[PDB]
RNA sequence: GCCCUCAGCCGAUCGAAAGGGAGUCGGGUUCAGAUCCCCGAAUCCGGAGUGGCGGAGAUGGGCGCCGCGAGGCGUCCAGUGC
RNA sequence: GUUUUUUCACUGACCCGGUGAGGCGGGGGGGCGAGCCGGGCUCUCGCUUCUGGCGCCAAGCGCCCGGCCGGCCGGGCGCGAC
């Protein structure tokens, strides 16, 4: 063995992990925002319900925290029923308003017939 | 015989020919400052002027009388901690149903058996990190008349007994089965360390720098022996 | 997971909605929204375990013959282009 | 042996320059040439000057071992920049 650059570069020594006799929390935190309270209501304003009988959509008010994609999982895990796509704004008032896009298979005003609101 | 097709390419290595291969650079590599300090630390015990107190811990007793003295010395050696705790038990079952002379370890127990006069001879490092711990000791063992040598590893002297490190070891009492051969030794480090301490007193030492100043002042020295030769003659 | 082996850079990071700065046009649609909703045509990037398929790679040249000739046997090679 | 001043020169204190802290000092070896008598003294030298490209990951000689059935396959260590 030669010395063969003139710096003097430090070797890898030794790095170790993290193996405890005790964790540090006791309890650890569970699953607080449930599936029923990421979505709020839907709004039944008579132009709203327009918009859903002329482009099969609807309107739900979610939560701020949540996704695009984390509404299908939870319109999906609910309702059973497809999602085309998510729209979201966030309303002046502070509330987002979400744009779900429906199947044709499975009419909007037909869910909400089942679910009860007009 | 042999493939001609096989052809010898011969590299010449030249300045602007061919490239340059790599060599050992253990001096032209930049070493950390730790590594610079404890190596010129080395370096400072030849540069700089030895007073005669530090200069007489140069004088190191040989192979074949240290060997003897660590062979005499295992024959004296404690007994293990857990047989300290077994003779412990044997004691306490013979209560329910005098010791040994060894050799004394460290200096606050050593030196005061010194002026008690119990000692015949006394094992010193000779490159201990502690240095005001020695310094007195062979001046005084001068004049009480107790042999003292100066052996290699003050890390294997520690080791002989049940301790990791040890400064100075007495060896105070010994059988008569094992008289004459520590008397030689008695013999041999008095006639080595101790009758020329008036020397180790005026003998001065260091003062030798590096071989690069030691050849550029023998160059000039045999410069002037040439020229001293032929330039009146 | 360990042992060999190799690697440069001017030093974490911040700093432009007038700097560099991939990937959509028209039509209609509400009392208030339009490159955002709808229709009809499009384009770029990322992943893919068996990549699901088409195509180069890829299919030729020389010898012994059989065979009227086609065509196929054994023996030598060319191939990561015109 | 002790004390005052002058001349010098170190280096191991102190000040400054650069680097990726890359070829520092001696002994010894080789081509060519010099004076003295095929021997010895020291000096000399140590690969690139014809045109806007470039030489980056050694060849070559030796010393040994493993596997397969004297022959094939795969490796290690030196001289090679005294």
């Amino acid at each position: 063995k030669i010395r063969t650059s003139p710096t003097f570069r430090r070797p890898k020594t030794l790095r170790l992990r993290r193996q405890p006799k005790y964790p540090r929390k006791s309890a650890p935190r569970r699953n607080k925002l449930d599936h029923y309270a990421i979505i709020k209501f839907p709004l039944t304003t008579e132009s709203a319900m327009k918009k859903i009988e002329d482009n099969n959509t609807l309107v739900f008010i979610v939560d701020v925290k949540a996704n695009k994609h984390q509404i299908k999982q939870a319109v999906k895990k609910l309702y059973d029923i497809d999602v085309a796509k998510v729209n979201t704004l966030i309303r002046p008032d502070g509330e987002k308003k979400a744009y779900v896009r429906l199947a044709p298979d499975y009419d909007a005003l037909d869910v909400a017939n089942k679910i009860g609101i007009i | 015989v042999v493939n001609p097709l096989f052809e010898k390419r011969p590299k010449n290595f030249g300045i602007g020919q061919d490239i340059q291969p790599k060599r050992d650079l253990t001096r032209f590599v930049k070493w950390p400052r730790y590594i610079r300090l404890q190596r010129q630390r080395a370096i400072l015990y030849k540069r700089l002027k030895v007073p005669p107190a530090i200069n007489q811990f140069t004088q190191v007793l040989d192979r074949q009388t240290a060997t003897q003295l660590l062979k005499l010395a295992h024959k004296y050696r404690p007994e293990t901690k857990q047989e300290k705790k077994q003779r412990l038990l044997a004691r306490a079952e013979k209560k329910a149903a005098k010791r040994p002379p060894v050799l004394r370890a460290g200096v606050n127990t050593v030196t005061t058996l010194v002026e008690n006069k119990k000692a015949q001879l006394v094992v010193i490092a000779h490159d201990v990190d502690p240095i005001e711990l020695v310094v007195f000791l062979p001046a005084l063992c001068r004049k009480m008349g107790v042999p003292y040598c100066i052996l290699k590893g003050k890390a294997r002297l520690c080791r002989l007994v049940h301790r990791k490190t040890c400064t100075t070891v007495a060896f105070t009492q010994v059988n008569s089965e094992d008289k004459g051969a520590l008397a030689k030794l008695v013999e041999a480090i008095r006639t080595n360390y101790n009758d020329r301490y008036d020397e180790i007193r005026r003998h001065w030492g260091g003062n030798v720098l590096g071989p690069k100043s030691v050849a550029r002042i023998a160059k000039l020295e045999k410069a002037k022996a040439k020229e001293l030769a032929t330039k009146l003659g």
